[PDB]
């Protein structure tokens, strides 16, 4: 009729907290978003998030690796998983009635994965590849090294297995990875394109580990680090933060303006061909904002001392109550395009059913954003001149700088 | 193997020697006489066995 | 399902007194994207000419003789709006995403630039540095490289076989004028549509439209649409060897029908059949698509791609796949035996899916503003109006076994096909060979 | 009235592979299946089987068994590959099945 | 850059007169293959005898 | 005649680990220091055996521990390594590093200078025994100065100091900023910023 | 090559059949069957041909 039917969240007793949304589109989507991640390691079990990661399609109790692949594959859906250093999401797409079809493995897939010590032995020299390819971007192998100096326990673990692991997880160190984290107090049932009661239908069969929290990533501890990744690739990547942000910390949609309220200034501030940008990432316990430039080798120092003084200057007081207003409706665009692509929008129905729980309108998320403003971009900046910073870096380097140097 | 023409003992022995054969472009006619001097000696064994019977 | 596409809102349509046919998807989105599309490729350049289009791209944005540079940047940028666009060699594009509440300011802004972009003589001789640049970047991209020469070879002495970006003399002497003599000849209101989706309402974008777009035709060219010159396919090969790169690229394929014909949804089901490997997929036990599971199996290729790129009045209907100076061969022949499968013993089991898995392309084609808007824009402009998922639905709802053989065999047996393939290419088989890899001893 | 378990004893000490040394299973023709089979078999027991089976050979080679007492008795037989070599063969009849 | 390459001539120079741009290839060749097969079809012929 | 020429050598409180699971950590804790040519030179030879029984009397389970010590050019380095079973990684450096600390405030006999300033005698007697080493001081000297302090002097100056150095070494150590490094599992190993 | 007997095109052949090549330990006296036959099959030819020459 109008394409209304608010989305509809039922926490079960469990603390699997269920959400829908039915926007009547030809093809739907459903999701267990669940709050894993390389975030829970330790000196040992390392790469084991990732590998689990890869493990995706391999044999469960309700169906085989072969009967999983095909079975997805004979009615035109997908399975895959996206994952961070602190939240895995199982997606899988497909349409009309063949929903009911695809659910029964991405079901399986999740409680039931009885990893096989060969599947697994057979699987592991993928981890060599799939973490080559992603690789092939100078941009991930620095962020990579970034938390590496940001932190000194979990978080700043890596995201894709270290080498020295690769063949070396064990069937074992999956299954308990599962078991302590896998847990309905620490996953959600989110979907769209489907009835709400129908998904609920679902999350009855999904229950296999009452468990509640299970483990418990370690308060992330900051540090002042600093590695440079010798290699002479041309051009430098360079990146540099301060501890900060934290989502659903208030101090957050400041950056997420100051965000904005920073770029054209740094990108226009410098000389020759290059790129520069704010960074910015917001993690449960902790966060981290500054700036990653890809600049021409021996312009890499003038470029990130620029790009410096401009996030410098900008917390003494270089901001019109102008460039605030720009940038807050900005975010108040980029917020609603990064959600036309229902998986992307997905994403955002999840992310809050298992942070919160709840479900904040594009009203008060806007309410949100605007209800701050200068009075605090103009500090947040301050924050990071004055904190200790933490530096990442590829390339030739030879011209660039260290902190100590600024 | 996918082919089945190049993992046959046998077959292998022929997709080796009169197909996949790297050969130069540039072969003159007079490489012609090899082939031609082998045929010649199936051509013998065959009219003198058959010569042979009577 | 079916009521899910049968309740999918009608995409309005209407053209001007101009020529410039106006239409959207109105959906409830805060957010939209609109742009005008463009009847105008490299396809329609010359041997001198050829560039043009390019050029003009990088020169869209920089300005116009209403607003210079620092300002339409400022303008967008401070409205939170995303401007981009591109050009192939049949179809151009500039677009647009904002949040629907700026309709009128993106249609402005939009004519501007299709109508009076500066061109200003000093920004002009910068990006022909810039371009002569990213042309050398497109360049290592043996992956593109590929396709290209493919085109060059396949419809080779013709329209088509020139690059969309054009030749390095081309671009380094290109002038001013040749610039607007490019845009003053296909940016005409006829062969362009200003096409939207998102919370637009149709007449405040019609008016909108009919308010900028003032244009006015005198004479009857300017009111009428020119049909290009057809285009020679040619069984035919290109090889660009080199064993210094890591690894070979190969491109084979048929001439294609064009987007009006029929076919074109039988030959898409076909190829959803063969489908695309890439080694981070997880699958020797992938359906069907058989020369992926054998190119797991025998470690054929790094990744391959069923393809039916077609053009107004002709097309490509090929594949082409990565692979390692060693297993150039046999992933050759296992793939042009897959097609030969395909259309001279193909089964309802396998064209049951191969459909399924286009529906749900189908339907993924349309995830968002900007891709909706990307195929009323198309759409219109190749078929003549929208086609919408009830639609394709049909047309690939009705596709069995037999339809497929009939059809692939009509495109694809005993052809004379048009391969190209750079890189450490010395075990890829002569043309005779790949040549009689087209007919199968039935 | 006769236990198949009175003769599969019967015919267990009548094939005699045991007085060689080797499991039952040191003795099924790898065709397909057990190949795949073994090839998941822990590295434990394929190192166990491997020197069973080279044991084996030896004695053969040399026409001499194995003394009496180490002969295996049929009741400690393990049947170490049987399980997988089960789930190999219905793993595959699904897809032998699938596939039509 | 590969943007400055083309294909040389052929026209003429080798192709049969069926073949010269603007002129669909594929209405002429299913009559190109029907002569060459019909010289090949002929001479298996011609042997069989 | 001088040909090219090194840049000065800047110093830097670095910090970088690998991670790799070995079983066992190597950890290597050094501070700007040293200079060979430099009288304050002898002085870390006297600490660099003034300490090591101290460090290695002064832990617990089976690890090895070393007063480290390179004396460069227009530089040098001064700390000490640290091989170490894992788990106890921790508390081995932490000791070895407490006892370098408190070496500087004032924990040092008279009597273990004498014993440290024979060894040095000792040590560099010894390793000239066998030609090629001996040959490689003949020539390190010929080439750095272009003279040849014979053994008498040499020593004359390893004696020339002591004491009223040893302990002050030690001081320059413990407040100056320190860099380290290290290899191994290290899960349980800690950071200069945990000293 | 070293060997110099596994290299050569035609000792290879040999050297490959009659020698280095694995044969299982434990092989029987029922295998001396495939052996004699093949001589069994020179002798004949031989005193054939001799006698065919009568
Ligand atoms: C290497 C191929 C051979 C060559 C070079 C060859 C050459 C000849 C020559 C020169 C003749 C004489 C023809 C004449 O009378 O003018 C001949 C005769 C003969 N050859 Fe051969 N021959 C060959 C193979 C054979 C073989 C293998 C057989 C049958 C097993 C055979 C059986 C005979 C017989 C029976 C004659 C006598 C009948 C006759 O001469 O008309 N030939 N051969
Ligand atoms: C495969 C090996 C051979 C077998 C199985 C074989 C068997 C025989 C047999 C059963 C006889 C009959 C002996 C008798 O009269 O009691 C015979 C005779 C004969 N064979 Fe063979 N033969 C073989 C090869 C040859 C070959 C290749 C030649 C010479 C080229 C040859 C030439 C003859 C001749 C001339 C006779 C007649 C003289 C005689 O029988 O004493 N044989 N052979």
């Amino acid at each position: 009729p109008p394409h209304p039917q608010d989305l509809e969240i039922t926490k079960l007793p469990n603390g699997l907290v269920i959400a829908s949304l039915e926007n009547y589109s030809p093809g739907s989507t459903i999701g267990v978003f669940i709050k894993a991640g390389s975030r829970y390691e330790n000196s040992s079990n390392l790469g084991t998030s990732h590998l689990l990661r890869l493990a995706s399609s391999l044999t469960t109790k309700g169906a085989s690796s072969f009967k999983i692949t095909r079975g997805i594959e004979a009615v035109g859906g997908k399975l895959s998983v996206e994952s961070t250093r602190e939240n895995m999401a199982y997606t899988v797409e497909c349409l009309r009635d063949d929903v009911e079809i695809l659910m029964e493995f991405l079901l399986n897939v999740t409680t039931a994965p009885e990893f096989r010590p060969w599947e697994v032995a057979d699987l592991q020299p993928q981890l060599k590849i799939d973490k080559a390819v992603a690789f092939q971007n100078p941009q991930t192998h620095v962020i990579e090294n970034l938390h590496a100096a940001a932190y000194r326990n979990a978080l700043a673990d890596s995201l894709y297995c270290p080498d020295y692991r690769i063949g070396k997880v064990t069937s074992v160190e999956l299954h308990d990875f599962v078991q302590n984290h896998f847990t309905s107090a620490r996953m959600a049932l989110v979907g769209l394109g489907v009835s709400h009661p129908v998904l609920k239908n679902v999350a009855e069969q999904l229950l296999n580990i009452r468990g509640g929290l299970g483990l418990s990533g370690a308060k992330a501890k900051y540090r002042g680090g600093e590695i440079r990744e010798q290699n002479g690739d041309s051009l430098v990547h360079a990146a540099i933060v301060a501890e900060s942000a934290a989502i659903g910390g208030a101090e957050a949609n400041a950056f997420s303006v100051l965000q904005h309220v920073l770029g054209a200034n740094p990108h226009v501030k410098r000389g020759n061909p290059f790129d520069v940008s704010a960074f910015n990432a917001s993690y449960s316990d902790s966060g981290l904002f500054g700036f990653y430039t890809i600049s021409q080798a021996a312009y890499a120092g003038q470029v990130i001392k620029a790009a410096y003084n401009q996030v410098k200057t900008i917390a003494q007081g270089n901001v019109s109550n102008e460039n605030v207003q720009a940038a807050k409706n900005k975010l108040k665009a980029k917020y609603l395009m990064s959600v036309e692509s229902s998986e992307g929008f997905l994403e955002e129905v999840g992310s809050q059913a298992l942070a919160a729980g709840s479900y904040n309108p594009p009203s008060t998320v806007l309410q949100q954003i605007d209800a701050v403003a200068d009075a605090d971009v103009i500090k947040a900046a301050k924050k990071f001149v004055s904190r200790q910073k933490s530096m990442a870096a590829s390339g030739n380097l030879g011209h660039t700088p260290f902190v100590d140097e600024l | 193997a996918p082919n089945i023409r190049k993992s046959h003992p046998l077959l292998k022995m022929i997709n080796n020697s009169l197909i996949d054969l790297p050969a130069p472009s540039n072969i003159s006619a007079w490489w012609n006489f090899g082939s031609l001097l082998a045929v010649c000696l199936m051509t013998q064994i065959l009219t003198g066995l058959l010569l042979a019977m009577h | 399902y079916a009521q899910a596409l049968q309740s999918v809102p009608e995409t309005q349509v209407s053209q001007l007194d101009n020529g410039v046919r106006v239409a959207s998807e109105q959906s409830s989105q805060p957010t939209c994207t609109v742009g005008v599309w463009i009847d105008a490729g490299s396809r329609y350049e010359s041997e001198k000419n050829n560039g043009a289009g390019y050029f003009l791209e990088h020169l869209a944005f920089k300005g116009t003789k209403n607003r210079p540079q620092n300002a339409l940047e400022k303008e967008v940028e401070s409205m939170g709006a995303h401007l981009n666009a591109y050009s192939s060699r049949e179809h151009t594009a500039y677009y647009i995403k904002a949040l629907s509440k700026d309709v009128p300011k993106a249609v402005e802004l939009l004519a501007d630039i299709v109508q009076n972009c500066s061109l200003e003589d000093s920004q002009i001789e910068k990006e022909r540095d810039v371009i002569v640049r990213e042309l050398q970047e497109n360049d290592t991209s043996m992956r593109e490289v590929v396709f290209n020469y493919l085109h060059a070879t396949a419809f080779q002495g013709t329209g088509l076989a020139q690059s969309v970006e054009g030749p390095s003399e081309n671009i380094r002497k290109l002038s001013r004028a040749d610039l607007t003599e490019y845009l003053s000849t296909h940016y005409t209101a006829p062969r362009m549509v200003l096409a939207a989706a998102g919370g637009v309402e149709h007449q405040q974008l019609l008016e909108l439209a009919q308010k900028h777009f003032g244009g006015v035709p005198f004479t009857y060219d300017d009111d009428a649409v020119p049909t290009l010159s057809k285009c020679r396919f040619t069984g035919s090969q290109i090889r660009h060897r080199e064993d210094g790169l890591p690894l070979a690229h190969v491109a084979i394929a048929v001439e294609g029908p064009g987007w009006a014909h029929p076919d074109l949804v039988a030959l898409q089901v076909a190829n959803a059949i063969i489908g695309h490997y890439d080694r981070t997929y997880g699958g020797g036990l992938h359906s069907s698509s058989p020369l992926a599971s054998i190119a797991v199996t025998n470690k054929l290729c790094q990744s391959f791609q069923t393809f039916s790129i077609c053009y107004s009045e002709t097309g490509l209907f090929g594949f082409y796949f990565v692979c390692d100076r060693m297993s150039i061969d046999d992933m050759m022949f296992v793939l042009q035996g897959q097609w030969m499968r395909l259309c001279t013993s193909i089964s309802e089991s396998e064209v049951l899916r191969g459909k399924n898995f286009l529906r749900n392309a189908l339907v993924s084609h349309l995830d968002g503003t900007t891709p909706v808007c990307e195929d009323i824009g198309r759409e219109l402009l190749t078929y003549g109006r929208r086609i919408p998922l009830e639609e394709w639905e049909e047309r690939l709802a009705e596709v069995d076994a037999r339809m497929v053989r009939e059809v692939c065999s009509k495109y694809i047996y005993d052809q004379c096909p048009a391969v190209a393939g750079p890189g450490p290419i010395e075990q890829l088989p002569d043309y005779n060979r790949i040549r009689s890899g087209m007919f199968w001893l039935r | 009235s006769r236990w198949l378990e009175g003769i599969r004893k019967w015919y267990y000490n009548a094939a005699g592979f045991n007085k060689y040394g080797l499991m039952r299973d040191d003795t099924i023709y790898e065709n397909d299946d057990v190949k795949e089979a073994i090839r998941r078999l822990p590295e434990n027991l394929y190192d166990d089987r491997m020197f069973r089976i080279k044991r084996a050979l030896d004695l053969n080679m040399r026409q001499q068994i194995l003394p009496k007492e180490q002969w295996t008795k049929y009741e400690e037989d393990v049947p170490y590959l049987e399980p997988y070599l089960k789930e190999v063969i219905r793993e595959r009849k699904e897809r032998e099945e699938w596939d039509k | 850059s590969h943007t400055d390459i083309k294909v040389p001539n052929f026209s003429d120079y080798r192709r049969p007169p069926d073949d010269y741009s603007t002129k669909s290839s594929r209405e002429s060749d299913p009559s190109r293959k029907g002569f060459s097969y019909l010289v090949t079809a002929v001479t298996t012929l011609g042997v069989a005898y």
